[PDB]
C-alpha cells in the first residue's frame, strides 16, 4: 500500500482515520509505525510505534499471571473484546496521526 | 454476520462512527468557530495497493464536509 | 367427606409451584429479549436456547400437575 | 357441607399461582423496554418475541386455571 | 354457614395474586424509566410498550379477580 | 359467627397482595432515583413516568382495598 | 370468642403486607446509594427522590396498618 | 381460651414481615459496599445514607413489631 | 379417617418446593441466553454448563418428589 | 392443651422470618464479593462495611427470635 | 391418631425449604454461566468455585430433609 | 396429644427459614464465580470472603435449626 499527497493542504484526524481503516483492511497482529519524532529543530529521533491488535495480541500481552487488564472494569455497552477492537482502532488512529504530524514538521 | 454495537453490525469501524460524530457536532458550532473548525475536517489524501511493487490502482479523496457517511 | 375435601385443599396449595415455575419463565423469556437485543445475529439460536430452556423448565410444571392429579385422581 | 366449602378455598389457595406469573410478565415486558432502549432499530422483532414469551408463559396461568376451574366445579 | 365461611376465606386467599401482579407492574415501570434514561428520543415509543405491558399484566390480575368473585358469588 | 369470624381472617388474607405492590414500587422509585443518577437532564422527566407508574401500581392496591373493603362489609 | 379469636389471626396474617414494603423500601435505599455512587454531584436531589418515593412507599405500610386497626379495633 | 390461643399464632404470623425488612437491609448494606467499592472517596456519605435507609427500613421493622406486641399483649 | 387426609394436604404444600425450583431454573436458563449472547463461540460449552446445572438444579425436585412419595405412599 | 399447642404453632410461624433475612444477608455478602472483586485495595474497608451490614441486618434476625421466644416461654 | 396425622402436613410444610436452595442453585448456575462467558479461560476453576458453592447449598438441603427425617420417621 | 402432634406442624412451619438461607448463599456463591470470573487474580481472597459470608449466614440456619430443635424436643 502507497499512501501518498498527505500533506497538500493539512493533516486531520479523518485522514488518519481512513489511513488506519485502510490498514484496518488488513487484519494484522501487530502495527508498526515509523516516524521521525520532533524533539528540536536539530534532532529528530525515528520512533517505532507499536499497536497491539486486540483479542489476537492485546490481551495475550497481558496475562502476566492473571492479568494487567483486569483491574479495569469495564464501562461499555458490550464486552471487553470490542472495548479493545474500538481502543486498538482508536490508538491506531492517533497514533498514525501523530505520527504523520511530528514526521511532517521534522 | 458480525456481532457488537451498532457500528460494529453495520460494517463501520469505531474510527469511522466516532468521525461521524465528531463531524455532526462540527457541523452546528458558531460561525467564529465553525469556520475554524471546517480546517480540521477535510480529507486530502490519495492511496493505491501495491501488488507487484511497481503499479496499482488509485483512489483518491478530495472531500470538504468529513468523513464518508455512506459505505466505501 | 374429608377424605375428598383433603384432596381438593391439597390439590389447591399444590398449584402453589406454579408461581416459581411462571416466575423462571418470565425471567427466561425477558432475557431472551435482551440477549437477541444483544447479540441481534444470533437472535435464532437464542429463541433455540429458549425453547429448550422452556421444555426443560416446564417438566417441573408437569412435575406438579401430575402431584395434582396423584392428589386428586389416586 | 364441609366438600361443597373445602373447594372453595382450594380454589383459593389455587390461584396463587398467577403471582409469579404476573411477576415474570412483568419482568419480562420490562426485558421487552430495556431491550428495545438498548437497540431501537430490532424493536418490533423484539415486540413479537416478548408476544411468544408472553403466550408461552400464560400457558402456566392457563394450567392454574384448569386446576381452579376443576376444584372449584372435580 | 361453614360453606358462607369458606366462600369469605377463600377469596381473601386468592387475591394474593395482585402481589405479584403488583411486582411485575413494578419492575416494568422501573424498567420503563431506566429505558428512557438510556434512549430518550424513543421515550414515548416506550411508553408504548409500557402500556402494553401493563394491558397485558393486568390480564392476570383480571383472571385473579374472576376467581375470587366466582368464590363468592358462584 | 361463623361467617363473622371467618370474614376477617379472610380480610387478613386478602392484604397480603400490598406487599407485591409495596416490593414493585419500591424498585420502581429506586430505578427513578438511578435513571435520574443516569442523566440528570431529563430527571424532571422520569418524575412523571414515576408517578405514572406508582398510580398504575396502586391502581393493584386499590383492587386489594377493594375485596378487603368488601369482604368486610359485603 | 371466637369472634374475636379470629380477629388476631385476621391482624396478623393482614400485617405481612408489610414484608414487601421493608423489601422495596431497601431496594429504593439501595439504589441511592448506588445513584449517588455513579452521579455524587446531583446526590441531594436523589435524597430527595428517594424521600419522596418513601413517603409513597410508606402509604402502602400504612394502608395495611389501617386494615389491622380495622381487623382489631373496628 | 382460644382467643389467648389464636393471638399466639396471629402473633406468629405477623412477625413475616420482619423477612422483608430483612431482605431489603441486605440488598442495601450489599448496595453499599459496591458503591463504595465504586467511589471511596464519598464512602462516608454513602454510609450517612445507609443509616438513613436503615433507620426508614427497620421504621417497618418496628410497626411489625408493634403489631406484634399488640397482638400479643394487647 | 384422618390420617389419609394429612397424608393428602401435607403432600400438597410439600409440592412448593418446585415454585423455587422453577424460578431458579428460568434464571439458569435466562443467564445461558445471556452468556450465549455475549460470548457465542463459546455457546456449545455454555449449554453443557446449563446442564450441568439443570441435573444439579433438578436434584431438589427429586429430592422434593422423594417427600412426596414418602408422603402419599407411605 | 389447646394454648401450649399454639404456642408452638405460632413460634414456628414467626421464625419464617430467618428466611428474608438470611436472603439479605447472602445479598450483601455476594456483593461484598462483588466489590472486592473490582478494587481489592480497600477490600478491608469493604469487609468493615460488610460487619457494619451484618450486625445491623441480624438485628431483625435476633427480633424475630425474640418473638420466638416470647411466643414458647412468655 | 392426631400425632400420625400431623407428622405429614408438618414435613409438608417442612419441604418448603427447598424452594429457596433450588432457586440458590440456580442463580449460582446462572452466574457460573455469565462467569464462563465472561472469562473462558479460567472457566475450569470456576467449575470447581460452582460445585463448591453447590456443595455447600446442598447442606442447607441436606438440613432440611433431616429436620423431614425427624419429623416423619421420628 | 394435641401438643405433640402440633410440635411437628410447628417445627415443619418452622424450618421454612432455610428457603431464604439456601436462597442467600446461592447469591454469595453465584457472586464469588462472577467475581473469580471479572479478575482471577484474588480469587484465593475471594474465596475466604465467600467462606466468611457461609459462615455468617449458617449463624442464621443454626438459628433456625436450633428453633426446630426447641420446638420438636423442649
Amino acid at each position: 500500500l502507497a499512501i501518498a499527497d498527505t500533506y497538500k493542504v493539512r493533516v486531520t484526524f479523518g485522514q488518519a482515520s481512513l489511513i488506519v481503516e485502510e490498514l484496518i483492511k488488513h487484519n494484522p497482529q501487530s502495527y508498526q509505525i515509523l516516524f521521525n519524532k520532533f524533539r528540536s529543530a536539530i534532532s529528530f529521533k525515528p520512533t517505532v510505534a507499536t499497536i497491539l491488535s486486540p483479542d489476537l495480541l492485546e490481551k495475550q500481552l497481558e496475562d502476566v499471571t492473571g492479568n494487567s487488564l483486569d483491574a479495569y472494569d469495564i464501562e461499555a455497552s458490550h464486552e471487553r473484546s470490542d472495548v479493545l477492537r474500538d481502543l486498538t482502532e482508536f490508538h491506531l488512529g492517533v497514533t498514525l496521526y501523530n505520527a504523520m504530524l511530528e514526521n511532517n514538521c521534522s | 454476520a458480525p456481532s457488537g454495537p451498532f457500528y460494529r453490525v453495520a460494517g463501520m469501524s469505531y474510527l469511522r462512527y466516532s468521525n461521524i460524530c465528531a463531524d455532526l457536532l462540527r457541523n452546528v458550532l458558531k460561525e467564529p468557530f465553525k469556520a475554524k473548525a471546517q480546517a480540521r475536517q477535510a480529507i486530502h489524501f490519495r492511496q493505491a495497493p501495491y501488488v507487484d511493487g511497481k503499479a496499482g490502482a488509485s483512489k483518491v479523496y478530495e472531500l470538504e464536509n468529513g468523513i464518508p457517511k455512506t459505505a466505501n | 367427606s374429608v377424605l375428598a375435601a383433603s384432596k381438593m385443599v391439597g390439590a389447591g396449595c399444590a398449584t402453589i409451584a406454579l408461581a416459581g415455575v411462571g416466575a423462571g419463565l418470565g425471567v427466561m423469556f425477558g432475557s431472551l429479549i435482551n440477549g437477541a437485543a444483544r447479540n441481534p445475529n444470533i437472535a435464532k439460536q437464542l429463541v433455540g436456547y429458549a425453547l429448550l430452556g422452556f421444555a426443560l423448565t416446564e417438566s417441573i410444571a408437569l412435575f406438579s400437575l401430575l402431584v395434582v392429579f396423584l392428589i386428586l385422581f389416586a
